């Protein structure tokens, strides 16, 4: 299916390189709560790094966010075709958008490959690779018991690739009989993942 | 909860301009503006949808209109350099003779125009290395990956260097096995 562009409003007419910059960029957001349940509409317009002006599908009209911007919030505003436009964009552009790529976005899942190593004694990696989406818990055990104290974790560590990564290590003291276990609950599984050490 | 970002800029004086969408945090394509094309970021993506490229090069184009109008509006005020940080990390814990990634995260800059070079035991290398283009932070800095294939050896260094104009020095940041 074919995916839709907003298209943004134009303003009203009036050896090295040392030379100076200017940027503007311009973002569509389209933040959905519950599937397409509920939908609001950002456009943000940010002059070199300072957003400017927006439009908030929540107050239905553009507002200057810094002085800069006001002329053209009241420009566009004073366009009433363009803003009912934007206002049903929510229908047009954002859930038309939902639907056209939630099979391989909101619908993606990739199991994550998960393996535990060596680096008190002994410092054990559980390594938890390649999954989607980010949404992720990752648990030591201790025999039967779970253990937060002495865990060190890089946190979610997004690939660029539509993958993500983490690891999540445990200081051990190891003494006889300990298993240690390093469990992983993701969407892509209906049961945890573990994986033993000992 | 989810979000999808249609993200632009255009930039000057390089005339520089891109187009992309956002999937919680992850680039779905950009267009790529002198082919005219759309690039989907996973390849099996243009299976499933289409996009229009023509179209990002109209809204281009009023983005350009738009920054100059902006740029006279300021009088002339520049944007701030904000060197990036820098990471490089691997795909996958690494196996020996297991073929792996270099991956160099570059993070927090603007404005978006850097010179990446990847180096091995001193020396660029080019072959097998891929880019993404600059992707869209809340704080409207930037983010990009460059990626290295290679298979693991004990003797083989590496480093991402990273070039931008609020750095002093080119960034170094170096990894081995």
């Amino acid at each position: 299916m074919k995916m839709r562009m907003a298209t943004p409003l134009l303003m009203q007419a009036l050896s090295g390189d040392t030379r100076p910059r200017f940027l503007w960029q311009l973002k569509f957001e389209c933040h959905f709560f519950n599937g397409t349940e509920r939908v609001r509409l950002l456009e943000r317009c940010i002059y070199n790094q300072e957003e400017s002006v927006r439009f908030d599908s929540d107050v239905g009209e553009y507002r200057a966010v810094t002085e800069l911007g006001r002329p053209d919030a009241e420009y566009w505003n004073s366009q009433k075709d363009l803003l009912e436009q934007r206002r049903a964009a929510v229908d047009t552009y954002c859930r038309h958008n939902y639907g056209v790529g939630e099979s391989f976005t909101v619908q993606r899942r990739v199991e994550p490959k998960v393996t535990v190593y060596p680096s008190h004694h002994n410092l054990l990696v559980c390594s938890v690779s390649g999954f989607y989406p980010g949404s992720i818990e990752v648990r030591w055990f201790r025999n039967g018991q779970e253990e937060k104290a002495g865990v060190v974790s890089t946190g979610l560590i997004q690939n660029g690739d539509w993958t993500f990564q983490t690891l999540v290590m445990l200081e051990t003291v190891p003494r006889s009989g300990e298993v240690y276990t390093c469990q992983v609950e993701h969407p892509s599984v209906t049961s945890p993942l573990t994986v033993e050490w000992r | 909860e989810h979000v999808i970002i249609q993200a632009e800029f255009y930039l000057n004086p390089d005339q520089s301009g891109e187009f992309m969408f956002d999937f919680d945090g992850d680039e779905i394509f950009h267009v790529d503006m002198a082919k005219k094309e759309t690039v989907w970021r996973l390849e099996e993506f243009g299976r499933f949808a289409s996009f229009e490229a023509q179209g990002a090069l109209a809204n281009i184009a009023v983005d350009k209109a738009n920054l100059e109008i902006m740029t006279k509006r300021s009088n002339y005020t520049p944007i701030t350099n904000v060197p990036p940080e820098v990471t490089v990390l691997t795909n996958s814990p690494v196996e020996l003779r297991e073929p792996n990634v270099l991956i160099c995260f570059i993070d927090k800059f603007t404005p978006p125009v850097v010179n990446v070079t990847w180096l091995r035991n001193g020396k660029p290398v080019t072959t097998g290395v891929s880019e993404t283009v600059f992707l869209p932070r809340e704080d409207h800095l930037f983010r990009k990956f460059h990626y290295l294939p290679f298979l693991p050896s004990t003797e083989d260094v590496y480093d991402c260097r990273v070039e931008h104009w609020g750095l002093d020095e080119p960034l170094l940041k170096h990894w081995e096995f």
